[PDB]
RNA sequence: AUGUGGACCCGCCCCUUGGGGUGUGUCCAAAGGGCUUUGCCCGCUUCCGGAUGGGCCCGCGUCCCAUCAGCUAGUUGGUGGGGUAAUGGCCCACCAAGGCGACGACGGGUAGCCGGUCUGAGAGGAUGGCCGGCCACAGGGGCACUGAGACACGGGCCCCACUCCUACGGGAGGCAGCAGUUAGGAAUCUUCCGCAAUGGGCGCAAGCCUGACGGAGCGACGCCGCUUGGAGGAAGAAGCCCUUCGGGGUGUAAACUCCUGAACCCGGGACGAAACCCCCGACGAGGGGACUGACGGUACCGGGGUAAUAGCGCCGGCCAACUCCGUGCCAGCAGCCGCGGUAAUACGGAGGGCGCGAGCGUUACCCGGAUUCACUGGGCGUAAAGGGCGUGUAGGCGGCCUGGGGCGUCCCAUGUGA
């Protein structure tokens, strides 16, 4: 009785979860780095931000996040984590930052 | 080109923001008499220098805020509380139009 | 007080003419002047003379007319059949060089203030200007 | 006035009141006859003009004139309203079209049959 | 379609012979000769002074009744004329005269414009070699109107074509009588025919 | 992609295209960016084809894409004949 | 994993509102399928351009009622955040108390806006229907997903209203797509043909889909073109009208005589179609070669060939067209002025006449005439119109001379004005 390209929606369902799943990981990881960069642990912090950075762009290639959004994320991120580690912290690694 | 306008400040009472009063002269579409008008603008003063009377210029800019899309250009003729008074009495007289 | 002096001039004349007099005195200006002038240059008037009256300057304007007609009312034709202010303080009249009068089919003459001064319809067209139409005369 | 005033108010734009409001920008409007009777016109003359009171679509009930000589309209008779007063009879502002719905044309009328809803008669045989 | 029926009532009514029949409207008796008074019961009665409107009216109809066309087709030409250059009025006659069926009357292929039309309509007439059956054709300079082949003969043409030997056809006209063909040469100035009409009034009329 | 194609004009049974540039998702009589000549597919006139052949290649340069029945009327205008 | 190259933080560099350049650190790429296969082709991934299509913002313009005169809590600004392709009070905190309005806010009524369109001498006035550009909606609402792109007519979830199916065991639908039905209404069509052409989607391409479109169908709804004939034909029959009974009219009208010949019958028969593809050349440039027409056996061409529908309005004045009869303020007409009371050119019929003609009238509405909202282009002693009289706020207007500025105004050039 109808168009069988309703798949186009059923297709969306996968693309929905798939790109949704990655997207939760992005933030829950992004979570970590922030808390850590606030408690001096600039070591384990920039291990995550380095992981954060990769998590984003890796989805950016695909159809999830795109454009200046990764940039907008990553910016305000290392625009912040570093601006936390100013609380002594000591740049345990430039392993994220062109310090 | 970005619009260029010239007017008087009537409000400094916003933080780092001001209100510029712009006039324009032109003839009436049907009756040709040359007439004036006014529009207020909310001008950006990110270093609250400009103040009451500052006959100044402003320029169309990216949306600083709602209602607020003009940055100040430059002072032209500071101290003009005489023009300001016109805006003031006019708004004052409004009270004596209160439908009572 | 006089809201409009230029009108007052024209009107002073128009009043004077309708009783057929020699002269017509009127308060002085450098802008009333180069407005008259044409009226002599186009020979609507004899002409004038800057004079003073009671210590105060005026412009005795000398009136032309025509032939002592005959029949009842021998009063001659006027030179100035008609004259009226156009642009006024109540409503200023400006025109591009295109939008410009054909007063009484060439027989009449407009008078206008322009970027070169007190031209006429004919002149302002040829200089290519137009401006504040003062008045029309015939 | 003066020119200043003209900016302050302008000139007012007259407007135009209809004289056939029962129709609503319609050429016509179908209705149903309530009363069918005769009335006396303005002193000017005198007679017994046939008018119907018509309840139409829009709940409206207006007096409509019945023209020509005789008709076929009792009470409950579907009708069609035209537009155009009578002048003699005050209050009436509408005519009835003939030969449409329950109102029929004028019998044995030979001239202005365009009105009077009268079909063309046979002349030869 | 066109007017059909009583014609001679119209050489009259208008009160002026307008040669609308074949030879009759040219023979001693053109609906006017015998009875040069308006048609109907009220014929031999003294006219009352016309209205200015009435005067203008009669003048228009006359002209139209001469060329014999619908009021439809007629007025288009007036407005067309009314729109054009300079005189934007008197030119009118030029547009009327460019009508195929009109020309054919002048070219003496027929005698009544009514007869002319039935030819064009039956397509016994050709233009520049083209079977043209449309009495409204605005012909122009140098266009050529000739009898087609299936009809070069025909009793009705020959005598109608023959009797033309006598008169100087219009300045704007030309005719190979033997060759059965003519040329629209030019636009007939107002001069080129003093019609019994005062076209000034037709203008005056149509600006109601 | 942007395109070059046949935009119908004229009348019923009296075709009279207008050769033109627009978006492939515009209407076939919709708004265009630039007209480049006409085409009566009924050869009812000498001037029954015309191109501004410079512009034609210009849009073709930047990335226009004519139709399987628009190139034919541009191939027939030496747009492709590319010298030696 | 590779990194041309790109992104992010800090630096200086230039430039300048997050533009460009670079330094270091750290993150990012993937794809194969088909062969005239060993070479090419269709695809893949990063970056910069181009072009096209947009998003957001700004100035000016855009209806009626002041018998709506005061409005405002995300209200206004700030700071910092959240969010987006990105600005922003867009959302969220916190801080400040601002923001708007007689130049008409707020409220109410109506409306999709424009190119255009109608009228008008113009200035205007009126209007937005087909066509084109943009906005908005897809039963009423809300929401997000996928995606370059939507919050999506013929995709999805939820609520409501409504209708339908069912062994009732429960589920289903969204014509404002094309036709078509119903209801409402004074009123608006075929449940047609074809992708032949144009355009669009997919594919290397054949080819496929296309109620876009190209045609056909219905409706005098409009514009246009054409027919119901032409020449002849009487001092001018009959019938019908008047009649001062002498006559006049219809009327060259008919008849009648010649001529042509709409229709219809026969034959022929399109344009609209040239490319995609195919050959050689490298499938490119090139010549060249080939298939396909829904409309349709249609228009048009030839021959044959028949005198073949006319109606509607008006005929007191304005306003063109007049006489008998009937009627007797009755029956009736009417756009206004008004006609009918036993002699009606005004009713009704008739003869005749005027006016258009497959049309003629009517009603409704817009503009004109109306210079009767008057800018162009009007008035206020008695015709409608001077505030009962002051003082005065905003506002409008402003004398004589010389400078600077050149806002208005004026000129030129240029872009734009689809
Ligand atoms: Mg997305
Ligand atoms: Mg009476
Ligand atoms: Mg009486
Ligand atoms: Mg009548
Ligand atoms: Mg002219
Ligand atoms: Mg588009
Ligand atoms: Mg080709
Ligand atoms: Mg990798
Ligand atoms: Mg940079
Ligand atoms: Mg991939
Ligand atoms: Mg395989
Ligand atoms: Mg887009
Ligand atoms: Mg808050
Ligand atoms: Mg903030
Ligand atoms: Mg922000
Ligand atoms: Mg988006
Ligand atoms: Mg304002
Ligand atoms: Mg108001
Ligand atoms: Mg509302
Ligand atoms: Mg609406
Ligand atoms: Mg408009
Ligand atoms: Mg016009
Ligand atoms: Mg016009
Ligand atoms: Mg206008
Ligand atoms: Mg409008
Ligand atoms: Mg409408
Ligand atoms: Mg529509
Ligand atoms: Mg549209
Ligand atoms: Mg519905
Ligand atoms: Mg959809
Ligand atoms: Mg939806
Ligand atoms: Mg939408
Ligand atoms: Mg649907
Ligand atoms: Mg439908
Ligand atoms: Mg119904
Ligand atoms: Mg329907
Ligand atoms: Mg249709
Ligand atoms: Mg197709
Ligand atoms: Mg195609
Ligand atoms: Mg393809
Ligand atoms: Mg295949
Ligand atoms: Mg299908
Ligand atoms: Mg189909
Ligand atoms: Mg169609
Ligand atoms: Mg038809
Ligand atoms: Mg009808
Ligand atoms: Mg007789
Ligand atoms: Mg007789
Ligand atoms: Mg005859
Ligand atoms: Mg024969
Ligand atoms: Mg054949
Ligand atoms: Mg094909
Ligand atoms: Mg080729
Ligand atoms: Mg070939
Ligand atoms: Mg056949
Ligand atoms: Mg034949
Ligand atoms: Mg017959
Ligand atoms: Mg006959
Ligand atoms: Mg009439
Ligand atoms: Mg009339
Ligand atoms: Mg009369
Ligand atoms: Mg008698
Ligand atoms: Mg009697
Ligand atoms: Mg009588
Ligand atoms: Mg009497
Ligand atoms: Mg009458
Ligand atoms: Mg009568
Ligand atoms: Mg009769
Ligand atoms: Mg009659
Ligand atoms: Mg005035
Ligand atoms: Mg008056
Ligand atoms: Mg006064
Ligand atoms: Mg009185
Ligand atoms: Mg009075
Ligand atoms: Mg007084
Ligand atoms: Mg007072
Ligand atoms: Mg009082
Ligand atoms: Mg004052
Ligand atoms: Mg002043
Ligand atoms: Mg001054
Ligand atoms: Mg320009
Ligand atoms: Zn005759």
């Amino acid at each position: 009785r109808n168009l069988s390209a309703l798949k186009r929606h059923r297709q969306s369902l996968k693309r929905r979860l798939r790109n949704k799943a990655k997207k939760s990981a992005i933030k829950t990881l992004s979570k970590k780095a922030i808390q850590l960069a606030q408690e001096g642990k600039a070591e384990e912090a920039l291990k995550i931000m380095r992981k954060a950075e990769s998590l984003i762009d890796k989805a950016a290639k695909g159809s999830t996040l795109h454009k200046n959004a990764a940039a907008r994320r990553k910016s305000r991120l290392m625009r912040k984590v570093r601006q936390l580690l100013e609380a002594a912290g000591a740049p345990l690694i430039g392993g994220g930052l062109s310090a | 080109p970005k619009k260029v306008l010239t007017g008087v400040v009537v409000s400094d009472k916003m933080q780092k923001t001001v209100t510029v009063l712009v006039e324009r002269q032109f003839p009436h579409p049907l009756y040709g008499k040359v007439i004036k008008r006014s529009k207020k603008y909310l001008a950006h003063d990110p270093e609250e220098k400009y103040k009451l009377g500052d006959v100044v210029e402003i320029i169309e800019s990216r949306p600083i805020s709602k209602r607020k899309r003009f940055r100040v250009l430059r002072l032209v003729e500071s101290g003009r509380m005489d023009l300001v008074e016109k805006y003031l009495i006019r708004r004052q007289n409004y009270e004596s139009l209160s439908k009572r | 007080m006089l809201t409009d002096p230029i009108a007052d001039m024209l009107t002073r004349i128009r009043n004077a003419t309708r009783v057929y007099k020699e002269s017509t005195d009127v308060p002085a200006s450098r802008f009333k002047e180069e407005i008259l002038r044409i009226l002599a240059r186009e020979g609507f008037i004899k002409g004038y003379e800057r004079v003073d009256v009671d210590g105060k300057p005026y412009l005795r304007v000398y009136l032309k007319y025509g032939p002592r007609r005959q029949g009842p009312d021998p009063r001659p034709e006027q030179v100035i059949h008609h004259i009226r202010r156009i642009s006024k303080p109540g409503r200023r009249v400006y025109v591009g060089v295109k939008e410009i009068p054909r007063v009484r089919r060439g027989l009449g003459i407009a008078i206008l203030s322009t970027s070169k001064g007190v031209l006429t319809d004919r002149e302002a067209r040829k200089l290519g200007v137009g401006g504040e139409l003062i008045c029309e005369v015939w | 006035p003066t020119i200043n005033q003209l900016v302050r108010k302008g000139r007012e734009k007259v407007r135009k009141k209809s004289k056939v409001p029962a129709l609503k920008g319609a050429p016509f409007r179908r209705g149903v006859c309530t009363v069918v009777r005769t009335v006396t016109p303005k002193k000017p003359n005198s007679a017994l003009r046939k008018v119907a009171k018509v309840r139409l679509t829009s709940g409206y009930e207006v007096t409509a004139y019945i023209p020509g000589e005789g008709h076929n309209l009792q009470e409950h008779s579907v009708v069609l309203i035209r537009g155009g007063r009578v002048k003699d009879l005050p209050g009436v502002r509408y005519h009835i079209v003939r030969g449409v719905y329950d109102a029929a044309g004028v019998k044995d009328r030979k001239k202005s049959r365009s009105k009077y809803g009268t079909k063309k008669p046979k002349e030869a045989a | 379609g066109r007017y059909i029926g009583p014609v001679c009532r119209l050489c009259r009514r208008e009160g002026v012979k307008l040669y609308l029949k074949g030879e009759r409207c040219y023979s001693p008796k053109c609906a006017m000769e015998r009875r040069p008074y308006p048609p109907g019961q009220h014929g031999q009665k003294r006219a009352r002074r016309p209205s200015d409107y009435a005067v203008r009216l009669r003048e228009k109809q006359k002209l139209r009744r001469i060329y014999g066309i619908s009021e439809r087709q007629f007025r288009n030409l007036f407005e067309e004329a009314s729109k054009k250059k300079g005189v934007t009025g008197s030119v009118f006659l030029g547009l009327l005269e460019s009508r195929l069926d009109n020309v054919v009357y002048r070219l003496g292929f027929a005698v009544s414009r009514r007869q002319a039309r039935q030819l064009v309509r039956h397509g016994h007439i050709t233009v520049n070699g083209r079977r043209v059956d449309l009495p409204s054709y605005r012909v122009r300079p140098g266009d050529e109107i000739a009898v087609a082949e299936k009809s070069r003969n025909l009793e009705l043409i020959r005598q109608n074509l023959e009797a033309m030997k006598g008169r100087k056809v219009g300045p704007w006209l030309s005719l190979d009588v033997e060759g059965m063909k003519g040329k629209f040469l030019r636009l007939p100035d107002r001069e080129d025919l003093a019609l019994p009409v005062n076209e000034q009034l037709v203008i005056e009329f149509y600006s109601r | 992609m942007v395109k070059i194609r046949l935009a119908r004009f004229g009348s019923k049974h009296n075709p009279h295209y207008r050769i033109v540039v627009t978006d492939a998702r515009r209407k076939r009589d919709g708004k265009y960016i630039e007209k480049i000549g006409y085409y009566d597919p009924r050869k009812t006139t000498p001037d029954w084809l015309k191109v501004d052949v410079e512009r034609a290649r210009y849009w073709l340069s930047v990335g226009a894409q004519p139709t399987d029945t628009a190139r034919r009327l541009l191939r027939q205008a030496g747009v492709f004949r590319q010298e030696a």
